[PDB]
């Protein structure tokens, strides 16, 4: 539909197409979906999704067949709100008319979080030595914004060939590199993960890229 | 091994979800009514009381009412999808509920507040508005559901 | 009694020509208000009534006082017994006349103002620029862990000087960072109840302890 969720859902094609690839942007949703390419037969019903919730009944989700540009076809199944639980065990069952079954899985929509891509981050020299101060705004309408790490790039040119990458701290979206060069124009981009035990999930579409020159030496 | 409901954070997301169910109830007008009492438990808290409980004791309070209000959640999503007009605004929120309770219920069950319930130890309200049962949910989960948990937690 | 003239003080200043209410160790109430008044004032004035939410209306003994400023002050504590926290409140004040003078709805929890700190103890910390505060919370005091505290740290008025700084949640210690080497200092603490479950004013100050840098520079 969105360029928002094909765009997002490319990441992760490439994570094992044959198999059921769920994920939710923000703790309160859920979708899952496989891409598959087809004879003129498959069509709008040909498949049967079903999900249930830990001790609860068992629920038929209505499917959605869509078109890739990889000629593929989609199908997709955004969870009905009432039903993103996490912390609560979600077990996935697909069928096909007949009754084969294709992908069985058991999931948490709580440890399959893939957030938007960090925003406003922007660079500015340390006034109190030849570093780079890293201030940005962690995603959107996204919660539990304390539980999200995140992943910072360093690069010198697409060209250089020489990159240094960085961890930050759970909670902090701030970073300064002290240890550089100077003279020299770096670019800097951002992405954002939530922290295992409790979450997890998969990193994020890398942040608008930011560019500054660092002083001298 | 982890007993998450301990993490104030991972808690905290409720409390500020029921913050905004109520901060959106409010400015509802009639399209926000019952038609129907809805057995709610009750939230007020007295600490002269309460301090002298014990967390046991206390858990149960919590438990059944955590029950009782997920009974009502339910009643209200329902009453309110066979209604013609649902305020979608409202539905949302009355969904988000829905499952925070069942991920809390969970969390709970977890701490041992079943266990300590069924526990031969040694009441009603009722909303007649929607804009009263997410005040009424705020209130448990940051009243009554927060304050054990703490002391719970060990 | 007291010490209550001190927080009443406190709060008047920032909020005056409004109904007031607060707590103190959450098992209890007080509202108040303090009007100028010369040819007339007097209990035989006004009716306070609240009522806690599904629970019958009720009335409170109001009383009164003269004010260091020569207005005067009326007052209700609500029986001990109604002091419940995590339900609306709502109070009615009224003029014998039957005019709506003053209207409002509260969570009990959501008013403390608790004291004021105590035992603050900031020494130095032989490395550069770096201070040790220590303290303890308000005494008799319900929940610590849910207050949060706030720092305040001046070069005296010898230099304009201040910097405020929060802490966690039921932190009562702190370890300040970049102070300007040789001069005397004077860090002061602040108490509060963190929200969501609680809220309420910002605590009176609590006794200063001051300390001067040595020279750790250049």
């Amino acid at each position: 539909p969105d360029p928002k969720f094909e765009s997002k859902a490319a990441l992760l094609a490439a994570r094992g197409p044959e198999e059921l690839l769920c994920f939710t942007e923000r703790l309160e949703d859920l979708v899952c979906f496989w891409e598959e390419a087809a004879s003129a037969g498959v069509g709008p019903g040909q498949y049967s999704f079903s999900y249930q919730l830990e001790d609860e009944p068992w629920k038929l989700c209505r499917l959605h067949q869509a078109p890739t540009a990889r000629g593929a076809v989609r199908f997709w199944c955004s969870l009905p709100t009432a039903d993103t639980s996490s912390f609560v065990p979600l077990e996935l069952r697909v069928t096909a008319a007949s009754g084969a079954p294709r992908y069985h899985r058991v999931i948490h929509i709580n440890e399959v979080v893939l957030l938007d891509a960090p925003v406003g981050l922007v660079a500015r020299l340390a006034d109190e030595s030849g570093h780079v101060v890293l201030r940005w705004l962690p995603p959107p309408e996204t919660p539990m914004t304390s539980h999200i790490r995140y992943e910072v790039d360093v690069s010198a040119g697409q060209g250089a060939g020489s990159v240094q990458r960085v961890e930050i701290l759970e909670g902090r979206t701030e970073c300064v590199l002290s240890n550089l060069r100077g003279r020299t124009r770096y670019t800097f981009a951002v992405r954002a993960r939530m922290a295992e035990p409790s979450f997890g999930g998969f990193w994020s579409e890398w942040s608008e890229p930011v560019s500054l020159l660092t002083p001298s030496d | 091994p982890p007993r998450l409901i301990c993490d104030s954070r991972v808690l905290e997301r409720y409390l500020l979800e029921a913050k905004e169910a109520e901060k959106i109830t409010t400015g509802c007008a009639e399209h926000c009514s019952l038609n129907e009492k809805i057995t709610v438990p009750d939230t007020k808290v007295n600490f002269y009381a309460w301090k002298r409980m014990e967390v046991g004791q206390q858990a149960v309070e919590v438990w059944q009412g955590l029950a009782l209000l997920s009974e009502a959640v339910l009643r209200g999503q329902a009453l309110l999808v066979k209604s013609s007009q649902p305020w979608e605004p409202l539905q949302l929120h009355v969904d988000k509920a829905v499952s925070g309770l069942r991920s809390l219920t969970t969390l709970l069950r977890a701490l041992g507040a079943q266990k300590e319930a069924i526990s031969p130890p040694d009441r009603t309200i009722t909303a007649d508005t929607f804009r009263k049962l997410f005040r009424v949910y705020s209130n448990f989960l940051r009243g009554k559901l927060k304050l054990y948990t703490g002391e719970a937690c060990r």
